[PDB]
C-alpha cells in the first residue's frame, strides 16, 4: 500500500543526497545550524575530508572546524561571512583544493622518486616553497628552488634551477637547465619527473 | 643595564617598522588613483566635446556617402558576427521553439 | 647603539617627511576631486573589477594585428554594410528578439 | 502515518533548502557496480542529470576503487559530460578541457561562476535597457554579449559595447569589457585633437575608476 | 497576417543573399581559421543554411496555427 511507495520515496532522496555528497560540498541541518563537509580532489585522486559548524542565529558565528591552523581562514570569514556565504564557502574549496594537491605533489616526489633525490628536501607547512638537489644518471647535479606566490593555484608562481659543484662547461647543461625550468614552471612535478626519468 | 636600552631600542624599531610600511602604500597608491582620475576627467572633457562641436556637421548634411577607416573595421565585423550567426541563432531559438511546445 | 639608534633617527626623519608629504598632497588633491564633478554627475551594486582585466590586452589591436588586408575587405565591408537586404533581415531578426522579450 | 509524512516533508525541506543553498538542483541519479577482484578493485558508474539555475547538463562517468589492506585509492577512470546546444563556443571548449583532464569539482565551480557573470551581465544590460530606451538599442538581446548605443538623431553615429567572459587553462573565470566605435572620417576631418584613437585604453581605465555602470551612464550622458 | 509576407520575402531574398555570400572568397579565405571565430564568438560558417530556413518555415507556421504567442532575509525567506 502507501507503505511501499513512502519506502521508494524515502530511498530515493537518500539516494540524492548520497549524489549531492559526491558533487564536492555537502550540508546537513542541525539544531544549532548547518554542518558543511567539504572535500578535495587532485587530478581525480579523492583524499582526505574536513568539517565546518555555523550557526544561523545574527550575527553569524563559528563554532568550531578541523581546518588546519595555518590556513588563513579568520581573514576570509571575517570579510565573507555576513555576505555571500556561497562564495565563502568556494573561496575555501579553493583553498583547500590548491593546498591538498600541492601536498599530494610533494608526498608523491618524497615516496616514488627516492633514488635520484640526495638528501630530504626542505618543505615548510603550507607546502609553499620546495628547496632540493638532484642527480640524474651521466651526472648532472642541479638545484632547484620553486616559491608559490599564490595559495589558489598548485602551479609554482617562480621556480629557479642553478648548477652547483660544477661549471657549466657545455650548453647541454643549459638546455637540460632551460628545460628543467620550463616544464617546472608549467607541468606539474611528478609528471616531468616521471617524463625524463626513461 | 645597557641590556635594557638594547631591548626598548628594538621595541620602538620593531613598532615604528609597520607604520613605515603603511604609509608609503598609502601614498603609492594615492598619486597613481589622482592620476588616473585626472586622465579619466580629462578624455572624458575632450570627447563631449568632440561629440558636441560635431552634432551640427551631420545635422547640415543628413545623407552624407560617408566612408569609414581601418579603425572602424572591427566594429562592423562585429556588426557581422549575427550576420554570420544569424542561422545558428535560429537553431537556438528553434531549440527555443521546442522549449515553447513541450506543453 | 650608535649604528642602531642612527637607524631609528634617521628613519622617524623618514617617517615624518612622509607624513607631511601625504597630507599636502591629500590636502592638494581635494581641490581636483571636486573641480572633476562640475559638469558631470557626482556618480546598482555591481562588485568592482579586478585590476587584472584593467591591464588586460585590449581586444581593438589585437584584431587589427590579426586579420590582414584591412582595405581588400573593406572595399565590400562597406558595400554590403550600404545594401538594404541584410538591414531588413537585421530588422527582421530584432523584431523577432523584442517579440520574445515582451513576452 | 503522520510520523512518515512528517520525516518525508523535512527530507524535502532539507532538499529544497540545500539545492537553493548550493544552487545545483539534480535530477534522477543511477549507479551501477561491477566487482573485478584479482587486493579488491571495484568499478562504480554513476550517471546523473541536472540543473543550475539556467542550464541543464546530463553527466555519465565510472570510477575504480582500489581497496588494500592500508589504502583506498579512488580515481575517476573516465567521464562523459553533455551540455544543450547553445551558442558559447568557450563553453564547449572548456567541457572539452574538463573531459580530457577529467575532474568533477573545478567543472562545478567554473560552472557556478560563470552563471553568476552571465547573470549580472543580463541584469545590467536589461536595466539600461529600460532606463534610456531612447539612446540604446540592443541588436542582440540581453541574453547576448554586444550592447548598442545609438542617438536617433543621427543612426550613422554609434558605438558598441562587447562585454566577454574568459575560462582560463587553470579553470578560473574572467570577465572582460571594451567598445568599439564605428565613427565616420567626417568628425576625423572635423577634429584635430585626435581624441577617439585612445578610446579603448582611456575607456578602460575610467571603469577601474568609478564603477562599471557609473562609466557607462556617463558615456549616455555624454552622447546625449 | 504579415508574417507570410516576410517569411516570403525573406525566401525570395535568401538566393541572392548567399549569391552575395559567394561573391567573394577573402570571406570563404578566413573560414577555417578559429582565430577569428573565438574572437567573434561562435564561427564563420553558412553552407546548411538552406536546410535551415526550409526547416524554420514548417515551424512557424505550426507556431502561428497554435498561437503560441542581506544573508538573513534570504535565508529567512526559504525557511519559509
Amino acid at each position: 500500500n502507501e507503505q511501499e511507495a513512502l519506502e521508494e520515496k524515502l530511498e530515493n532522496v537518500k539516494a540524492i543526497l548520497q549524489a549531492y555528497h559526491f558533487t564536492g560540498l555537502s550540508g546537513k541541518l542541525t539544531s544549532r545550524g548547518v554542518c558543511v563537509c567539504i572535500s578535495t580532489a587532485f587530478e581525480g585522486n579523492l583524499l582526505d575530508s574536513y568539517f565546518v559548524d555555523l550557526v544561523i542565529q545574527k550575527p553569524l558565528r563559528i563554532h568550531h572546524h578541523s581546518v588546519p591552523v595555518f590556513i588563513p581562514l579568520e581573514e576570509i570569514a571575517a570579510k565573507y561571512l555576513q555576505t555571500n556565504i556561497q562564495h565563502f564557502l568556494f573561496s575555501l574549496c579553493e583553498y583547500l583544493n590548491a593546498y591538498s594537491g600541492r601536498k599530494y605533489q610533494a608526498d608523491r616526489l618524497q615516496s616514488d622518486f627516492a633514488a635520484l633525490l640526495t638528501g630530504p628536501l626542505q618543505r615548510n607547512p603550507l607546502c609553499n616553497l620546495l628547496s632540493f638537489t638532484y642527480k640524474l644518471d651521466q651526472s648532472f647535479p642541479f638545484c632547484a628552488r620553486l616559491l608559490y606566490k599564490d595559495l589558489t593555484a598548485t602551479l609554482p608562481t617562480d621556480v629557479t634551477v642553478t648548477c652547483q659543484g660544477v661549471e657549466v662547461l657545455s650548453t647541454s647543461w643549459e638546455e637540460q637547465r632551460a628545460s628543467h625550468e620550463t616544464l617546472f614552471c608549467t607541468k606539474p612535478l611528478h609528471q616531468v619527473f616521471a617524463s625524463f626519468t626513461r | 643595564k645597557k641590556r635594557q636600552r638594547m631591548i626598548e631600542v628594538q621595541d620602538e624599531l620593531l613598532r615604528l617598522e609597520p607604520q613605515l610600511k603603511q604609509l608609503q602604500t598609502k601614498y603609492d597608491e594615492l598619486k597613481e588613483r589622482k592620476s588616473s582620475l585626472r586622465n579619466a576627467a580629462y578624455f572624458l572633457s575632450n570627447l563631449k566635446q568632440l561629440y558636441q562641436d560635431y552634432s551640427d556637421v551631420q545635422a547640415q548634411e543628413p545623407n552624407v556617402k560617408e566612408t569609414y577607416d581601418s579603425s572602424s573595421l572591427p566594429a562592423l565585423l562585429f556588426k557581422a558576427r549575427t550576420l554570420l550567426g544569424a542561422e545558428s541563432h535560429l537553431r537556438n531559438i528553434n531549440h527555443q521553439l521546442e522549449k515553447l511546445l513541450d506543453q | 647603539i650608535d649604528k642602531m639608534v642612527e637607524t631609528t633617527e634617521l628613519m622617524t626623519g623618514n617617517i615624518q617627511s612622509l607624513k607631511n608629504k601625504i597630507q599636502i598632497l591629500a590636502s592638494e588633491v581635494e581641490e581636483e576631486e571636486e573641480r572633476v564633478k562640475q559638469m558631470h554627475q557626482i556618480n546598482l551594486s555591481l562588485p568592482e573589477l579586478s585590476q587584472k582585466t584593467l591591464k588586460a590586452p585590449t581586444l581593438q589591436k589585437e584584431i587589427l594585428a590579426l586579420i590582414p588586408n584591412q582595405n581588400a575587405l573593406l572595399k565590400d565591408l562597406d558595400i554590403l554594410h550600404n545594401s538594404s537586404q541584410m538591414k531588413s533581415m537585421s530588422t527582421f531578426i530584432e523584431e523577432a528578439y523584442k517579440k520574445l522579450d515582451a513576452s | 502515518s503522520k510520523d512518515l509524512k512528517n520525516q518525508l516533508g523535512h527530507l524535502e525541506s532539507e532538499l529544497s533548502f540545500l539545492s537553493t543553498l548550493t544552487g545545483i538542483n539534480i535530477r534522477n541519479h543511477s549507479k551501477q557496480t561491477e566487482d573485478l577482484t584479482s587486493i579488491r578493485k571495484v568499478l562504480q558508474r554513476h550517471r546523473l542529470s541536472g540543473n543550475c539555475h539556467m542550464v541543464t547538463f546530463q553527466l555519465e562517468f565510472q570510477i575504480l576503487e582500489i581497496q588494500n589492506k592500508e589504502r583506498l585509492s579512488s580515481a575517476v577512470t573516465d567521464l562523459n559530460i553533455i551540455m544543450e546546444p547553445t551558442e558559447c563556443s568557450e563553453l564547449s571548449e572548456f567541457v572539452s578541457r574538463a573531459e580530457e583532464r577529467k575532474d568533477l569539482f573545478m567543472f562545478f565551480r567554473s560552472l557556478h561562476f560563470f552563471v553568476e557573470w552571465f547573470e549580472y551581465r543580463k541584469r545590467t544590460f536589461k536595466h539600461l535597457k529600460e532606463k534610456y530606451p531612447d539612446a540604446v538599442y540592443l541588436s542582440e538581446g540581453p541574453s547576448s554579449c554586444s550592447m548598442g548605443i545609438r542617438s536617433a538623431s543621427r543612426p550613422g553615429f554609434e558605438l558598441v559595447i562587447v562585454w566577454r567572459i574568459q575560462i582560463d587553462e587553470d579553470g578560473k573565470v574572467f570577465p572582460k569589457l571594451d567598445l568599439l566605435t564605428k565613427v565616420p572620417q567626417r568628425a576625423l576631418e572635423l577634429d584635430k585633437n585626435r581624441a577617439i584613437e585612445t578610446a579603448p585604453l582611456s575607456f578602460r581605465t575610467l571603469v577601474g575608476l568609478l564603477g562599471i555602470e557609473a562609466a557607462l551612464e556617463s558615456l549616455i550622458k555624454s552622447l546625449c | 497576417d504579415e508574417f507570410m509576407m516576410l517569411l516570403s520575402k525573406v525566401e525570395k531574398l535568401s538566393e541572392e543573399i548567399m549569391e552575395i555570400m559567394q561573391n567573394l572568397s577573402s570571406i570563404q579565405a578566413l573560414e577555417g581559421s578559429r582565430e577569428l571565430e573565438n574572437l567573434i564568438g561562435i564561427s564563420c560558417a553558412s553552407h546548411f543554411l538552406k536546410r535551415e530556413m526550409q526547416k524554420t518555415k514548417e515551424l512557424m507556421t505550426k507556431v502561428n496555427k497554435q498561437k503560441l504567442f542581506d544573508s538573513y532575509e534570504f535565508l529567512k525567506a526559504i525557511l519559509n
